[PDB]
């Protein structure tokens, strides 16, 4: 009688992929890990606090209004379906508002009812303490994995509203890479330099397909399932060193990862894959502005009159911090060049994590 | 061995439609992006439409978006270009290209005339 929230999951994931595209574009060929689901989870929560042109810009970017019937229920069910079978993966969302602000009568009751979460109230005029509170919330709600948020340096005595999203991922594989097969090998960076990096190897039947962009750039695509069938990592790797990674990045979508999943066939392959541990903290302001959400960051343009009548109120700071770890726990795919990965929840198509590994 | 043969071009009244096709052979079609270009005397060759190997990711030149649709079938090793609401401006030789960098192949062209 109920089907997975794949509609919402796709809508949320595609918005998050577009945010990633903005982050990846502006990055100077450097490592970037990110959570499309996470930035969407947070912005959707923010939708409940905004009104007017601020809300307009957000729903127009995301492609849905949280006002509509069951969008929240879907999202809450989505989250808990996501975290159901899960120290392998931990995530947190948090909105911190100035304690002094008069909040609109029925907001918190509504916000908790929808999302089973609370808007945190802290005094930013006590700068050190507000910084402490946020960093503590993040560290403790990611099982210690995300300990600091350097972006909280931009907090000061005029900060009134701050949003935060943090995720850690370190998943065990369904088929482990043998410890013995781990070896050092040159990895060819995009700027032409090589580094010796440790690399895992495994011969096995992997879900695979070739993918070539409309302009002709050619990629190997491989599915690595996690020890729970629930999640999969997709590796998209340039067929040869010379093929640039950004051609694929600038046309990714959630729909597209699903098509790959649809085409893939299980074929015998030697996979050689670098061990890596990547951490990224993104200031989400510029990325979100590039997608049309400008009023939320501006003191007297922003409309937060579903959270408070008092102004000036705008988003002083919006940060995502993501840490991902990947280790062992006839035809060859040797990933000794930059590549893109995507961690996907298969029952909904939710793109949990996405990144470019420019240097392991 | 490698062959790209376009067909379907001809004369059509303004506001009309045409479907071009391009039969291909001798390479791994299903791993190539397929593209349509157009060219007349005096005016530079230009991209008309492009399509990924799978997933139907498409790209269109600005002149033709919302009128022309590219599609493909990998089992038939054929690519198509439906043209609608044709205009005199669309008069040109349309050429099919397959591309999997650094490899690119070209067809022989088919004439489309709208007057």
């Amino acid at each position: 009688v109920h089907h997975p929230p794949s509609y919402v999951a796709h809508l949320a994931s595609d918005f998050g992929v577009r945010v990633f595209q903005q982050v990846a574009q502006a990055s100077k060929d450097r490592n970037v890990v990110f959570s499309p689901y996470g930035v969407a989870s947070v912005l959707a929560m923010l939708q409940l606090t905004t009104g007017g042109e601020t809300q307009q810009q957000i729903q127009a970017a995301m492609g849905f209004k949280i006002d509509d019937k069951g969008m929240a229920p879907a999202l809450r069910h989505l989250y808990k379906e996501l975290m159901g079978p899960w120290d392998e993966i931990s995530t947190t969302d948090a909105i911190f508002v100035q304690r002094d602000l008069k909040l609109v009568q029925g907001f918190m009751p509504h916000f908790f009812r929808l999302f089973r979460s609370t808007v945190k109230q802290v005094d930013f005029s006590e700068v050190e303490r507000a910084r402490f509170i946020i960093n503590d919330w993040v560290k403790t709600h990611t099982k210690g994995m995300i300990s600091h948020l350097l972006g909280t340096g931009a907090v000061d005595q005029l900060t009134r509203l701050v949003l935060v999203n943090a995720l850690y991922f370190n998943g065990q594989w369904k088929t482990p890479f043998p410890d013995s097969s781990t070896h050092r090998r040159l990895f060819h960076k995009s700027d032409g330099s090589t580094v010796s990096v440790p690399m895992m190897a495994q011969t096995n039947k992997f879900n695979y397909t070739e993918f070539t962009t409309p302009d002709g750039h050619y990629y190997d695509i491989l599915e690595l399932p996690y020890h729970g069938d629930t999640l999969s990592m997709f590796i998209a790797a340039p067929y040869e060193k010379e093929v640039p990674l950004s051609a694929l990045t600038n046309i990714l979508s959630a729909q597209l990862i699903s098509h790959w999943k649809g085409n893939m066939t299980r074929l015998p392959r030697l996979l050689v894959l670098p061990k890596f541990s990547l951490e990224t903290e993104v200031d989400l302001r510029k990325p979100l502005e590039n997608l049309g959400m400008t009023d939320m960051f501006r003191p007297f343009q922003a409309d937060f009159t579903s959270l408070s009548d008092q102004e000036p109120l705008h988003v002083a700071l919006a940060l995502q911090k993501v840490k991902i770890e990947v280790n062992e726990s006839p035809e060859e795919i040797i990933i000794d060049r930059p590549f893109l990965f995507v961690v996907r929840h298969n029952p909904t198509g939710t793109v949990l994590f996405m990144g470019q590994v420019m240097e392991p | 061995q490698v062959q790209l043969v376009e067909s379907g071009g001809g004369l059509v009244q303004p506001g009309g439609r045409l479907r071009l096709s391009c039969a291909a052979s001798g390479f791994t079609f299903r791993t190539y992006a397929m593209q349509w270009y157009r060219q007349s005397p005096g005016t530079e060759r230009e991209l008309v439409a492009a399509i990924s190997n799978i997933g139907g990711v498409t790209d269109y030149g600005d002149s033709v978006k919302g009128r022309f649709t590219i599609s493909r079938d990998n089992a038939k090793t054929t690519v198509y270009l439906e043209m609608n609401s044709l205009k005199p401006e669309d008069t040109a030789t349309y050429y099919c290209s397959a591309v999997r960098l650094p490899q690119r192949y070209w067809g022989r062209g088919t004439q489309v005339t709208v007057s």
